[PDB]
């Protein structure tokens, strides 16, 4: 849908344009539960090789959680960023477009007619 | 996926066979030089939807 | 053989009984052919007779099934006056399945290809009224 | 809660889903639009740069 | 202590609590702004719910 | 447009239902898929001869490089599929039904 | 509702840390520290519904099932910790986990406040109730039991896939509090008629419509104990809570619509009682009458009154209890003679008196006995389908009769006669087994003392 | 073979397929592709019996007959156009030769019928490289044709390869053969949502390679390669039966997990073009897959088939085998729906 | 006759029946390489001439 918008700037994960946005924040909750998912990750691992799950390796677990939150904050950056291309093609298309998109003449319902359909 | 590798790193790998209005070897011009080149600066930029 | 469904789809509904019966027949025809055709494709006869035995009675199969429900949907749609209603090519398309289950010389697969084909049938109708769309144009 | 808490909560809840309903309704429109026209920054399927054209006096004149 | 795992549910329950509350701040754009309930604030009085 | 560009044509789509409608032999299939790469080559060689597109004039010889190699690595499976049966023919090639 | 999610959640951690002897007890516990902690969720307004954030809300229909749902978790533990004994620790506690997160998925089932996400939830509570059905039930046929719960469910639920994204795609929202404002008629088209099949289907499915409920008397028989619990008591309610949600966008069309499915249940209701006059299963009568019990609830939602809606949530809450109690009695006599056969085990009021005493309340709510929320939701079912036709009171009344008749016969042929000569392993009643009858009875009883609170939105 | 080789040959065999992705000249598309080809030959008679041999001859016979009707695609593009920008296509012919080419080699319906029988002929990890690796480079030349390619064709592969990817892996019990027709299946879905909104397109794609590495790593992990021995999991690795378990109703696309993901993000974008029969009936053929996947999940996790006695010996060995990225496929594979909205960055 | 036969005759062993016979169908190929590819030239000419996918 948006490839021709990227692809003037070709092959950047975040253009300098995602430096207007504000960053998402270490407590963001999409960032935490990537997280959990390191910490999963870290715990199918001692599962599958037949460690103690919550105690073998935490160096091991601690890298699979600072992995998944590094990895995941870039990918929020970016998806971030693809809404707000998302949304600035959207408004300004729509401000150099009026004649597709006209202010609709919102009527009360005072004169909206509506059909009573009786339930009995 | 047209991971445009090329203009990224601002290589020419594949570029110059294109087309036959490209630089060609001894200034050889195609028997279609200049209908493809008007062609390709018509529809240049405005997209395949608009140039179709 | 998009041809076909249009001198199919120009005809009024219970007008013209007869030209409706055998366009149904040669879209019938069509689809027998193509399952013959990749019958005796991927499994192999073992002889040209053969081949062209399972040809035949694959294509009068399905031919049969597209003359009788082309057949009862245009006389039911005359005898209902009521072109554009689904129910005739519901009773239609049960005419078909037991068309088709009397090609398979059975009951019970005759019934299932009444109650299926025929709802199958009136989807269709449904669908050339309101203009459903199963290959619909990308549009957003 | 008070009564005045769920209420006005309420409020924010709903022109928060409303915004976000014609938000989608608008963004369908837009879609549309691009497609059909080919004019705004959506569906630019790519055709030929015009860099790539040697502009040099070639070996024959008639080009 | 060693009756530390009576205290992840309820804890869960706190925090889970104070998640609510700190998500209704976040909702707070018609506070005393509804035509039902708009009012003038009381003196010492800055909000009128948390 | 030009005539013999219809006789290049058809003879890939010979090729192509030779290729499509096997006999016993594979070898007999390799050489439809080559005659396919050779009429590939003809119109290729015939389009950009005629077009005066002087860069593309390299193009056919990388169409057949490319692709004899690949006709290199076809006859190494037929001598593997020889080198089981005895012969090259398909109906040996079966097994993978189950 | 995050206030619920999360103790919810921290159910994982306290099963998965507790000590090998400890798993059922802190569980028991925290889980009826939850269910104490529901009872919140009755700030409710005549008026306005509670509504926490853009993602949950809680009206007058969902907190009587969210009070149920969070309630059922502990009597499930109670119910299901005996024929568990000899299982291995770890599968043990994958079956508490496999609880615990169908519990997570109930209690943001039900308040949803957007459609998809009620959707997600909706077909996620088929993955832990499948694991569990096909994992800890007893007999071979749970894997075929399996089969149909899944298959039944996910056929009626993807068309519902499909017209709640095109209801995203239309009215632009499935926010219920933004379509409660934004509600469009549904005029006569056969392009409305399937929009309205694809609505209502799937839920049709999980009442379950008379027709379409052949994966119930084996999901709910093939099942162990906390698995027909959670189906009786909860996974049959999902039906008749999105079916009021989702009535709401079909009308006027729902008006003729509803025609034959109410057939469907007026006649089905007459037959699967009259089936349960003929079951020899105990567990499959018990399932079968479910069947005609959520009939009633089904005809109630079409016909779209307000006494029929109060009628219909007091009849889910109430069948909700009841139906959770007539499994757990099954269960405490199939734990001593290791059969579902009802007429194998008679007279047990001779040798369990007590017990005899909780399967004469659970008969007696059964049949609808006044003043009970059984009686209060079947009579406000009756008046508003006298209202809706005249002559419905026939098979109104003719339901009464068939379902007296199986209930006490229920009572009769296990409790009552003589005793069976052969059988001689009937232990006493154990005290976990009258505690799980009397927090099933209990709160059943209490409740004809304040219904309001199980009468719906619109009380 | 020797580790050098083996290392220079998938070099070789990611090079072709990020020579496809990268050129912006047909020539070096189909150079790509060839290169793919002749690397990948090695990879499948790794182990040197008849089946590998037989596998590796179906599958240089169909993709090369791809690789002839693409160059021809390539050459009416030239005629019709004078030009080779891998772009649109100048031609309905050369689209729809284009277009059976590329399905020749993602092995789409009704030219499915040699991924069922290479699959079973090669290893596990031959199979994982052309059930994952071998889709990338012919979904990237569809991803940049799709202004020419013709909707009637493109979805009436897509339900055939759905509907055939269906009822093929109902009948089987070989596993290798259960993960083609998967494949035939998710190809069908991939390609039905192209013209509409390739971002799901991509989508799919980047699921389905998670779901099936992640299935083809159990099957290497447990050297598992029928129904019947997966079913001896239970009694050797308990903690494998769970993860083919949620990976097995991940691909199934039971929500809550996030191989429901891509076919409600597709149905997400086939309704908003006003296509209602069409993905429903897609959503419920994709019953059938999900039942077959059942059928695997009874076998393995859900119940517990009889064993043999000298699994007892292999009790005593822990697996050496480097399951290479497994938690974290395993994870991905699952608990990815609450992050549905980062697919945005595919667009 | 009704809940043990016919209503678990219509719906569901008759769906089951389909997806096994059609599953029967679609499998029972002879692995001949010769047949697949004869089906893969009747596919081309189904599409170009019958079905049009080329205009
Ligand atoms: C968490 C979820 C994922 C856990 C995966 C690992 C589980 C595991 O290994 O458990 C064993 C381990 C205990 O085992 P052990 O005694 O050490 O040794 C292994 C045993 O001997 C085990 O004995 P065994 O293996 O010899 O034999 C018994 C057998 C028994 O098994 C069998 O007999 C076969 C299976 C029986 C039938 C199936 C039952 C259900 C199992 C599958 C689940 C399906 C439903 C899942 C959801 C629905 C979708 C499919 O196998 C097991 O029990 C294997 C252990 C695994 C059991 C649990 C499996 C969890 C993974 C799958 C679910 C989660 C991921 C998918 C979720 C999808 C979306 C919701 O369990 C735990 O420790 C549980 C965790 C408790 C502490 C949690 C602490 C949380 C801390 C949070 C803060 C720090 C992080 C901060 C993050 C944020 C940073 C920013
Ligand atoms: C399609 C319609 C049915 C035609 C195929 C039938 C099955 C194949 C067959 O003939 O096998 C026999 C035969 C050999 O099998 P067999 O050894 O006889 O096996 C049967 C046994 O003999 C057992 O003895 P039997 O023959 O007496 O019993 C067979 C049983 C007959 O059943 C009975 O005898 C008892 C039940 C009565 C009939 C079924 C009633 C179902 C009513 C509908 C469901 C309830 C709707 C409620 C609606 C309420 C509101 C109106 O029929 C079936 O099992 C077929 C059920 C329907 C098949 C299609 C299901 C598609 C579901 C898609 C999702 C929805 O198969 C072949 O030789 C293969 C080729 C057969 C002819 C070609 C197939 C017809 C294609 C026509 C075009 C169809 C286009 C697609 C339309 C539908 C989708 C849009
Ligand atoms: C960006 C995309 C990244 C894609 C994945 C890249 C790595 C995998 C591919 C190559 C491979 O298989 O490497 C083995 C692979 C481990 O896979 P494995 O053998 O199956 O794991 C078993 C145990 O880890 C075996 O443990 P061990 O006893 O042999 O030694 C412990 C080992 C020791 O580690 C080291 O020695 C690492 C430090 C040295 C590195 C090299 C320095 C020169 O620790 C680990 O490897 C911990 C695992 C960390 C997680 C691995 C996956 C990373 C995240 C992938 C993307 C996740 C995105 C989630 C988003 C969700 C929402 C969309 O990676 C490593 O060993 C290094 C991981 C470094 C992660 C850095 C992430 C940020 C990069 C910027
Ligand atoms: C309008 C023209 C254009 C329309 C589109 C094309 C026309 C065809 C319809 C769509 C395609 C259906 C399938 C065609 C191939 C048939 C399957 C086959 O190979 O069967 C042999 C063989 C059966 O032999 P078998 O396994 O030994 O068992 C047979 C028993 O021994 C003994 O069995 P038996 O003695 O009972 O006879 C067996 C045979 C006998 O079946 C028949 O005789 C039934 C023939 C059709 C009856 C219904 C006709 C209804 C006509 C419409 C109504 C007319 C008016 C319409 C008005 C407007 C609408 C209201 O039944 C079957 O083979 C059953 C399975 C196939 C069902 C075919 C369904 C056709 C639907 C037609 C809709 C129209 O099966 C296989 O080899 C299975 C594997 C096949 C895999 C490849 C299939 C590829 C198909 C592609 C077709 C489209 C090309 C796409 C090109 C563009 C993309 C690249
Ligand atoms: C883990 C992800 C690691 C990413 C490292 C950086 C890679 C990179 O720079 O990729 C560039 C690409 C954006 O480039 P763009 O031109 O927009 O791509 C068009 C594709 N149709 O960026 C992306 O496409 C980012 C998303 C890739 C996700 C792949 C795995 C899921
Ligand atoms: C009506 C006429 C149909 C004519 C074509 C089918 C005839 C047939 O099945 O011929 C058998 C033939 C196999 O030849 P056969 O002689 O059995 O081989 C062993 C060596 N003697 O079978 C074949 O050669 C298989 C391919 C035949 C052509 C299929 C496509 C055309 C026919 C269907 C569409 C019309
Ligand atoms: C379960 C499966 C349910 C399927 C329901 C399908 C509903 C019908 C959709 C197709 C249809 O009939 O559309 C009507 C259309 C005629 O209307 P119109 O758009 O004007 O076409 C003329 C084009 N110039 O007709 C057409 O576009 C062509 C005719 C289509 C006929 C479809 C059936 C053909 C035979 C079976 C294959
Ligand atoms: C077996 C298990 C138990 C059952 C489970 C449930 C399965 C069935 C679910 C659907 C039940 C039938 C559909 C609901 C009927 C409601 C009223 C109706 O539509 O009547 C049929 C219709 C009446 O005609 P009319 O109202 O004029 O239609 C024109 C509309 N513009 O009549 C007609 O027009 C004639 C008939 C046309 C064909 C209709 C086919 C589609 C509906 C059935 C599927």
């Amino acid at each position: 849908m948006m490839t021709g918008r990227q692809a003037r700037a070709p092959l950047q994960f975040l253009p300098d344009e995602a430096r207007s946005l504000p960053p998402p924040k270490l407590t963001d909750p999409r960032l935490a539960y990537i997280g959990f998912l390191g910490y999963c990750s870290g715990l199918i691992d001692n599962a599958i090789r037949r460690r103690p799950v919550l105690s073998a390796g935490l160096h091991r677990q601690f890298l699979y959680i600072t992995s998944f939150v590094f990895v995941g904050y870039y990918l929020l950056k970016r998806q971030d960023y693809m809404y707000a291309v998302r949304d600035h093609d959207m408004f300004s298309y729509i401000k150099s477009h009026p004649e597709d998109f006209p202010e609709k003449d919102k009527k009360t319902y005072r004169e909206v007619f509506e059909e009573f359909h009786p339930v009995r | 996926p047209f991971f445009d590798v090329q203009k990224k790193l601002g290589v020419d790998l594949d570029h110059w066979m294109t087309i036959q209005s490209a630089e060609q070897p001894h200034r050889i011009p195609a028997r279609c030089h200049a209908f493809e080149k008007e062609w390709i600066e018509c529809a240049h930029g405005i997209g395949s939807i608009r140039a179709e | 053989a998009k041809t076909l469904l249009h001198q199919y789809w120009d005809i009024p509904e219970g007008t013209e009984c007869h030209r409706k019966t055998y366009a149904a027949t040669s879209i019938g025809g069509a689809s027998g052919l193509v399952v013959s055709a990749y019958s005796v494709a991927l499994k192999t006869p073992t002889s040209f007779l053969e081949g062209v035995a399972r040809t035949g009675r694959y294509t009068f199969t399905a031919a049969a099934i597209g003359a009788i429900f082309g057949l009862t949907s245009c006389i039911s749609a005359q005898v209902r006056e009521k072109p554009d209603d689904p129910l005739n090519y519901l009773i239609g398309g049960c005419a078909g399945g037991l068309t088709l289950g009397a090609r398979t010389r059975s009951y019970g697969i005759g019934a299932a290809a009444c109650a299926y084909m025929g709802l199958t049938a009136a989807l269709v109708k449904m669908g050339q009224l309101e203009g459903w769309k199963v290959f619909a144009e990308p549009k957003v | 809660d008070a009564p005045e808490k769920n209420y006005e909560r309420t409020m924010a809840i709903l022109q928060i889903e409303s915004e976000k309903a014609e938000l989608r309704l608008k963004e369908l429109e837009v879609r549309r639009l691009m497609r059909a026209k080919g004019d705004g920054p959506w569906f630019q399927y790519p055709t030929i740069d015009k860099a790539l054209i040697d502009h040099s006096p070639k070996a024959t004149p008639d080009n | 202590r060693d009756h530390w795992i009576h205290v992840l549910v309820p804890v869960g329950f706190v925090f889970g609590y104070y998640l609510d509350r700190k998500n209704d701040e976040k909702l707070a754009a018609f506070r005393n702004k509804s035509l039902l309930y708009k009012r003038e604030l009381k003196p010492q009085e800055e909000v009128t719910w948390k | 447009m030009s005539l013999v560009y219809m006789n290049i044509m058809m003879a890939f789509t010979v090729s192509l239902t030779g290729l499509l409608m096997y006999r016993s032999h594979l070898m007999s299939s390799l050489l439809c898929l080559e005659g396919m790469m050779l009429s590939l080559f003809i119109l290729a060689t015939l389009m950009i001869l005629n077009s005066h597109f002087t860069l593309a004039s390299m193009m056919p010889i990388i169409l057949l490089v490319f692709a004899a190699c690949e006709a290199a690595l076809g006859l190494s499976l037929l001598v593997m599929v020889s080198n089981t049966y005895g012969t090259d023919y398909v109906q040996n090639l079966n097994l993978l039904q189950c | 509702m995050l206030k619920y999610i999360i103790p919810t959640m921290m159910l994982m951690p306290l099963t998965w840390l507790s000590k090998n002897s400890m798993i059922w007890i802190n569980t028991t516990l925290h889980s009826l520290l939850i269910s104490l902690t529901s009872l919140l969720l009755l700030n409710q307004f005549g008026d306005n519904s509670l509504n926490f954030s853009l993602t949950f809300f809680s009206d007058s229909l969902s907190t009587p099932l969210l009070i149920l749902t969070m309630w059922l978790l502990p009597l499930m533990l109670m119910a299901s910790q005996h024929h568990l004994s000899k299982e291995n620790l770890a599968r043990k506690k994958l079956f508490i986990s496999m609880l615990i997160l169908l519990q997570l998925f109930l209690i943001m089932t039900f308040t949803a406040t957007e459609l998809i996400f009620f959707y997600i939830m909706f077909e996620a509570t088929l993955v832990p109730t499948l694991i569990i059905i096909t994992r800890w039930g007893n007999q071979t046929e749970r894997l075929n039991a399996g089969l149909y719960f899944l298959f039944y469910t996910l056929a009626g639920s993807l068309p519902l896939l499909v017209a709640l994204i095109y209801i995203q795609n239309t009215m632009g929202s499935l926010n219920f509090l933004i379509l409660q404002y934004w509600v469009q008629p549904m005029p006569n088209s056969w392009s409305n008629t399937f929009m309205w099949l694809a609505c209502m289907m799937a839920f049709m499915v999980k009442m379950p419509l008379y027709g379409l409920h052949l994966w119930l008397p084996k999901a709910h028989v093939e099942a162990p104990i906390a698995g027909s619990m959670v189906l009786a008591a909860i996974l049959l309610k999902l039906g008749g809570y999105g079916m009021m949600r989702i009535t709401l966008l079909l009308n006027p069309i729902t008006d003729f619509m509803a025609y034959p499915f109410i057939m469907l249940s007026l006649w089905g209701m007459i037959m699967t009682s009259s089936i349960c006059l003929r079951q020899t299963d105990l567990k499959s009568l018990i399932a079968y009458s479910s069947v005609s019990h959520m009939a009633l609830v089904i005809v109630a939602i079409l016909i779209q009154t307000p006494w029929s809606y109060m009628g219909a949530t007091a009849l889910m809450i109430a069948h909700g209890l009841t139906s959770s109690m007539l499994f757990c009695l099954a269960n405490s006599n199939y734990e001593r003679v290791h059969s579902r056969t009802m007429i194998l085990a008679r007279g047990l009021q001779t040798l369990l008196p007590l017990m005899a005493a909780w399967w004469l309340l659970a008969s007696l709510t059964n049949l609808a006995l006044p003043p009970s929320i059984n009686l209060i939701g079947e009579l406000f079912v009756v008046m508003s389908t006298f209202s809706w036709s005249n002559i419905t009171i026939i098979l109104m009344g003719l339901n009464m009769v068939i379902t007296a008749l199986y209930s006490l016969y229920m009572l009769i042929t296990t409790q009552r006669g003589k005793h069976t000569h052969h059988i001689n392993n009937i232990l006493p009643s154990f005290t976990r087994e009258n505690a799980l009858m009397s927090l099933h009875m209990l709160p059943l009883l209490l409740l004809s003392l304040n219904p309001k609170i199980i009468l719906g939105p619109l009380y | 073979m020797n580790p050098i080789i083996l290392i220079i040959i998938l070099m070789t065999v990611m090079l072709g397929t990020i020579i496809v992705m990268i050129s912006t000249h047909w020539l070096l598309i189909w150079i790509g592709f060839e290169m793919n080809m002749l690397a990948i030959i090695p990879i499948m008679m790794k182990k040197h019996n008849p089946r590998a041999t037989e596998a590796s001859t179906k599958y240089f016979l169909t993709q090369s007959t791809a690789s002839m009707l693409l160059m021809m695609a390539i050459i009416i593009n030239l005629m019709f156009s004078g030009q080779w920008t891998v772009m649109k296509l100048f031609n309905p012919m050369a689209s729809m030769l284009m277009t059976m080419a590329l399905a020749m080699k993602l092995g789409m319906a009704p030219f499915h019928f040699w991924v069922p029988e290479v699959t079973q002929g090669i290893p596990l990890s031959s199979g994982l490289i052309l059930l994952t690796w071998q889709k990338l480079a012919p979904m990237s030349v569809l991803y940049q044709i799709l202004p020419s390619i013709n909707l009637d064709l493109i979805l009436t592969l897509s339900i055939l390869s759905i509907t055939i990817g269906g009822w093929g892996g109902l009948n089987q019990t070989q596993l290798r053969k259960i993960m083609a027709y998967s494949s035939i299946a998710h190809m069908g879905w991939m390609t039905a949502v192209l013209l509409y909104n390739p971002t799901m397109t991509l989508l799919n794609l980047i699921i389905y390679i998670i779901m099936t590495s992640t299935m083809f790593t159990l099957f290497m992990a447990n050297s598992t390669t029928t129904t019947l021995s997966l079913s001896h999991t239970w009694n050797k690795a308990p903690i494998m039966t769970i993860l083919v378990l949620i990976t097995l109703l991940s691909m199934g696309g039971l929500p809550p997990l996030s191989g429901f993901m891509p076919k409600w993000m597709i149905i997400q974008e086939m309704t908003k073009n006003d296509s209602i029969i069409l993905p429903t009936l897609m959503a419920i053929t994709a019953l059938l897959n999900l039942y077959f996947y059942m059928r695997l999940t009874y076998s393995t996790a859900l119940t517990m088939f009889p064993s043999t006695n000298n699994m007892k010996m292999k009790w005593q060995f822990p697996t050496t085998k480097r399951m290479t990225l497994l938690p974290t496929m395993t994870v991905l594979s699952t608990m990815l729906l609450p992050l549905t909205p980062i697919l945005s960055i595919l667009e | 006759l009704l809940d043990l036969i016919w209503l678990e005759t219509i719906l569901p062993k008759t769906i089951s029946l389909a997806q096994m016979k059609m599953s029967t169908t679609i499998t029972s190929q002879k692995g001949l390489i010769k047949l697949y590819f004869l089906s893969f030239l009747i596919t081309i000419l189904i599409s170009t001439t019958l079905l049009n996918f080329h205009e």
